[PDB]
């Protein structure tokens, strides 16, 4: 139902938070002038999890497939609705008499 | 009808009306019942979906022998769209639903004079011919139109 | 202090924030108005 | 099938394009965030693509022959524009984060 | 890395380019929709087009009717009948590019994350005046053009169908062409052995009496 929208929103928010955290960590590291290139593992895990969750959630809202067989939706069509022509309607019948003559 | 023998939202009613529109069903009573409520109690909820519902409900009410709702819908449609050609067709159908054929004929002739490549006016003239039992003339006019 | 290559590293001191904000707001307003006009034109063309 | 309807195939193509574009953009964004660079990062992109295809199978399930003639469009469909969007978002986010 | 950049340039030069190009594309799409065209056709044109479509449909699907009717229609159509706007689409792109080059060029914008060769350098560094700088660093105009080129899929996704971006003659001739094309078509009935195909297996009466008969609306 509508839970997939919440799931994808949560995933996007988590990805944005991970981005902000990585940027802040890089800005702090450039101050201390340390050439160790220390990337925390928790940030990588968080961003990978958020990306996976977001992709899984967004794959379920793109829509639904439909059969390509042209004779698939006419299995339930009946001749009652096929003989009605809206352009040639005429209002001269007993329906007027029955209801408030 | 909501909380009245049924429990459906306005979206469900809109979807049911759309489905009834896709396949040419002619159950006028149910269409009128749903449509009058949708027009009255949920007019503001529908942003731009009320004009096609107006047309459908007007046609159903004309089929149901209830002209007050038809006149109300026709007035609303004419106020919204001034000088349109579909509204003139609806007015002609309302005229011919009351056994006033000369006015409908002159209205359709005026429509054809304003626009020569219009199709609905010819079909309505053929319907007027058919309504009087003149089968041969209707067949000839339909053959010419085809 | 001297800059041989016209100081390609630091933003110029004569940046006009107000003009940027004005042009952004104008773009947004024009987008909204054009969207409304296009929608109304399509609706009116549908109903002849 | 002797008779084919164009509307269904065009709708399926639209759904596939939507999925491909969105997943390519998201993969580019996360690759930029991770700070990967060079051909190494390219590998990630391919991996992401594979993941997408796998999910499509779970979306198609069995009786996939009703929706598509073959799985080849489902696997190798749209690997040109997706790469461009991927590299664009990669550059954008890498400049936004690791630079400055 | 090699260079140290001011965060203010990132905050105030990068995002506005993207916002401007996005909304310019949206405005271009909406304006193009607003004054797309207004075309009118006379009755003879549409009548002849419908006749041509009918003839084409006959040629394509005459294999589903009895041969006598097909040849009766083929006797017809042979004796009696066949024989008796952009300025705003492109110019604003160049104008906006020039305006952006005028009011924004002069500093390093960003860097691509993959190595390149010297061939890339003349394209990505229009504004700067350095000589030995690497080709990965880009100027503002190159970033603007890259952003412009990398939004076709986004426009196709967030907006209906595809827009907001750059990329009969003679009735008698058509009549003669259709007359020549139809003359070499022959009837091939597709119902010769339908009965034998039907008789091969039992009818598929499975999954038809599920659910329940509908009682009322909803």
């Amino acid at each position: 139902p509508s839970l997939w929208k919440g799931l994808v929103g949560i995933g996007l928010f988590a990805l944005a938070h991970a981005a902000f955290s990585a940027a802040q960590h890089r800005s702090y590291m450039r101050l201390t002038e340390k050439e160790d290139e220390s990337l925390p593992i928790d940030i990588v895990l968080q961003t990978l999890l958020a990306f996976a969750v977001t992709c899984y959630g967004i794959v379920h809202i793109a829509g639904e497939f439909k059969d390509m067989d042209a004779t698939s939706e006419l299995k339930n069509k009946t001749f009652d609705t096929l003989r009605n022509h809206p352009s040639f309607y005429v209002f001269n019948h007993r329906g007027r008499v029955l209801f408030r003559p | 009808k909501v909380s009245e023998l049924y429990d459906v939202t306005w979206e469900e009613m809109r979807d049911k009306m759309r489905k009834w529109r896709e396949e040419n069903s002619r159950n006028s009573e149910q269409i009128v019942e749903v449509g009058e409520e949708l027009i009255n109690e949920y007019a503001s909820k529908l942003g731009d979906d009320i004009w096609i519902i107006y047309e459908q409900v007007m046609i159903a009410a004309l089929d149901y022998g209830r002209d007050d709702l038809a006149l109300f819908c026709l007035q609303e449609l004419r106020r919204q769209f001034p000088g349109s050609h579909r509204v003139k067709r609806l007015t002609g159908m309302r005229f011919e639903a009351m056994e006033r054929y000369d006015d409908a004929i002159q209205l359709y002739d005026r429509i054809l004079q304003e626009d020569p490549t219009n199709t609905a006016a010819r079909k309505r003239k053929i319907a007027i011919r058919k309504a009087q039992g003149k089968n041969v003339e209707a067949i000839r006019e339909l053959n010419e139109y085809l | 202090r001297v800059y041989p290559s016209k100081q390609f590293d630091v933003l110029k001191d004569d940046y006009d924030y107000v003009l940027i904000s004005s042009v952004l707001f104008g773009l947004v307003f024009a987008t909204m108005i054009t969207k409304r006009l296009a929608q109304v034109k399509l609706l009116n063309r549908a109903w002849r | 099938p002797p008779f084919i309807s164009e509307a269904a195939v065009r709708g399926n193509a639209a759904v596939l394009d939507y999925c491909r574009t969105s997943v390519s953009a998201l993969s580019g964004a996360t690759a930029g965030i991770l700070g990967l660079t060079g051909l190494y990062g390219f590998i990630f992109y391919l991996l992401a693509s594979v993941l997408l295809s796998l999910l499509l199978i779970l979306k198609a399930g069995r009786r996939w022959n009703k929706y598509f003639k073959s799985r080849r469009p489902l696997f190798t469909g749209g690997l040109i524009g997706g790469l461009f969007t991927y590299v664009l978002f990669w550059t954008f986010l890498y400049g936004m984060v690791h630079v400055y | 890395p090699e260079l140290l950049l001011d965060s203010n340039i990132r905050l105030w030069v990068v995002l506005p380019i993207v916002i401007i190009t996005f909304f310019v594309g949206m405005i271009r799409h909406y304006v193009s929709i607003l004054l797309q065209s207004d075309k009118k056709l006379t009755q003879e044109q549409v009548s002849d087009s419908q006749v041509l479509i009918r003839s084409r449909v006959l040629r394509e699907n005459g294999k589903y009717i009895p041969k006598q009717s097909f040849l009766t229609r083929k006797y017809y159509f042979n004796n009696p009948e066949d024989g008796f706007g952009n300025v705003t689409n492109v110019l604003p792109m160049i104008l906006i590019g020039g305006w952006i080059n005028m009011t924004f060029s002069g500093f390093v914008t960003t860097k691509v994350p993959f190595p390149l060769t010297l061939r890339f350098k003349p394209m990505l560094q229009q504004g700067i005046e350095l000589l030995t700088l690497d080709a990965s660093w880009v100027s503002s105009a190159s970033w603007y053009f890259l952003n412009v080129f990398g939004l076709r899929s986004i426009y196709s996704l967030i907006l209906g169908q595809d827009n907001a971006a750059d990329q009969p003659a003679d009735t008698n001739k058509a009549f003669k062409t259709e007359w020549e094309a139809l003359e070499l078509t022959d009837h091939q009935w597709a119902l010769d052995d339908v009965e034998e195909e039907l008789m091969a297996k039992d009818l598929h009466f499975e999954g038809m009496f599920k659910k329940e008969l509908q009682t009322s609306i909803f």
